[PDB]
């Protein structure tokens, strides 16, 4: 459940975006969207908790947004450290949270 | 005891309600608050209650 | 406010009458509460004291 | 800092059922929800259920209704998750994660704020 693109790429120094989309119930009803980074073979990491707020330790390169039944992360100032998978998890059905399939980032 | 967890204020009551047809009764339930519910008389402190 | 996400289910009784009662609480458990500012209430009791 | 310890790797035949265990450290156990997550090998994250350690209330996704049950022991300071009716497709990494903050006045259960993640444990069905 919940749709996400498969992959995205760009050169160093560029900025890219990763999008997530769901029904009017999951993402359209609440501002509860969070983005998790995962390097391969590692536990995920914690990037964005509410749709456009960061925790401590996360760079300002990352920022999020919402529009209607869809939301998207923004990665700015690309470098080799940003080569990792990114998943979105958002408020789901009744009292649940549903997570997307994930997007891979390739820095040329 | 909703989903493995206790709720202190609401009782899950089950009662035999009458269908549209006068002959056939049906077993039905609903979550009644406390205050609305009182223990029933003439029983040995069992789980029998009334409005 | 009443934080919890009550549902609502209808119980058919008799010829066409229905009886609406809670069916489930699809979420977590809460406390119903009312909030007042402490500073404003201190002012509104100080002035009532003066008058 | 805070750490979430989990059980070691597991191996099973189909239909055996497994009770995975989690043990948070560094914060009061009953101050934050516990959210259970799954990651099949090569697949994306999937959400299983959350738990209220203060009162044991729990909820699970529609595709695990009855198939999964989770409980806890506040004295030990640990949480358990029983998965039932194992198939070969249940081979996955299982994560124990720290959710929102419990409070009596607003439902923070469904908040996707997984602040701290367990090390993850591999369950194998074959
Ligand atoms: C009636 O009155 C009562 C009594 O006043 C009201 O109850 C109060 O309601 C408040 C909310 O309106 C509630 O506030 C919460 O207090 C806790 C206490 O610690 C606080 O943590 C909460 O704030 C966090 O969560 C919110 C969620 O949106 C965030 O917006 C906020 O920025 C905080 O986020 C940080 O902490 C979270 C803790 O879970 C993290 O999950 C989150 O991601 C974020 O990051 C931290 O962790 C990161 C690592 O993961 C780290 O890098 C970073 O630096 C951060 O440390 C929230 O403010 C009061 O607690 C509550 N009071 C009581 C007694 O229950 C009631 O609402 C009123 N009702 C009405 C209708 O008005
Ligand atoms: C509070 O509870 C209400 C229900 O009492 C929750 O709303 C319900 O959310 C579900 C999402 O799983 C909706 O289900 C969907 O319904 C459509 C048809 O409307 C169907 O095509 C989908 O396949 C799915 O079954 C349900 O309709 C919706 N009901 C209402 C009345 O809105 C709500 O999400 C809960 N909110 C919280 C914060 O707990």
């Amino acid at each position: 459940a919940l749709t996400q693109p498969a992959s995205v790429s760009g050169s160093p120094g560029q900025s890219i975006t990763i999008s997530c989309t769901g029904t009017k119930y999951d993402v359209g009803s609440h501002d509860l969207v969070s983005w998790y980074q995962q390097y391969p073979g590692k536990v995920p990491k914690y990037m964005i908790y509410e749709v456009n707020k960061r925790p401590s330790g996360v760079s300002n390169r990352f920022s999020g947004s919402k529009s209607g039944n869809t939301a998207s992360l923004t990665i700015s100032g690309l470098r080799a450290e940003d080569e990792a998978d990114y998943y979105c998890c958002s408020f789901g059905g009744s009292a649940t949270v549903v997570c997307g399939g994930g997007t891979k980032v390739t820095v040329l | 005891t909703v989903k493995t967890g206790t709720v202190e204020e609401m009782k899950n009551c089950s009662f035999n309600t009458t269908t549209e047809i006068r002959d056939k009764e049906k077993k039905e339930y609903a979550l009644f608050y406390k205050p609305d519910i009182v223990p029933l008389s003439e029983t040995n402190n069992t789980s029998e209650y009334r409005l | 406010t009443r934080p919890n996400n009550n549902t609502r289910k209808s119980v058919r009784i008799g010829p066409g009458q229905t009886f609406y009662a809670t069916g489930d609480i699809i979420g977590d458990i809460k406390q119903a509460h009312c909030n007042i500012s402490e500073e404003k209430w201190n002012d509104t009791l100080q002035k009532v004291g003066i008058e | 800092q805070v750490q979430l310890v989990q059980s070691g790797a597991q191996m099973k035949n189909p239909g055996a059922s497994v009770k995975v265990s989690c043990a948070p450290s560094g914060y009061t156990f009953t101050d934050f929800y516990i959210h259970w997550l799954r990651q099949a090998p090569g697949q994306g994250l999937q959400w299983m259920g959350w738990m209220n350690p203060q009162t044991g209330r729990t909820n699970t996704a529609r595709n695990f209704q009855g198939r999964v049950t989770m409980t806890r022991d506040t004295s030990i300071g640990t949480a358990y998750m029983e998965l039932r009716s194992l198939t070969s497709d249940d081979t996955a990494i299982y994560y124990c994660t720290t959710g929102g903050w419990i409070s009596l006045y607003y439902d923070s259960s469904y908040y996707p704020n997984f602040d701290h993640w367990g090390q993850g444990t591999l369950l194998t069905v074959s």
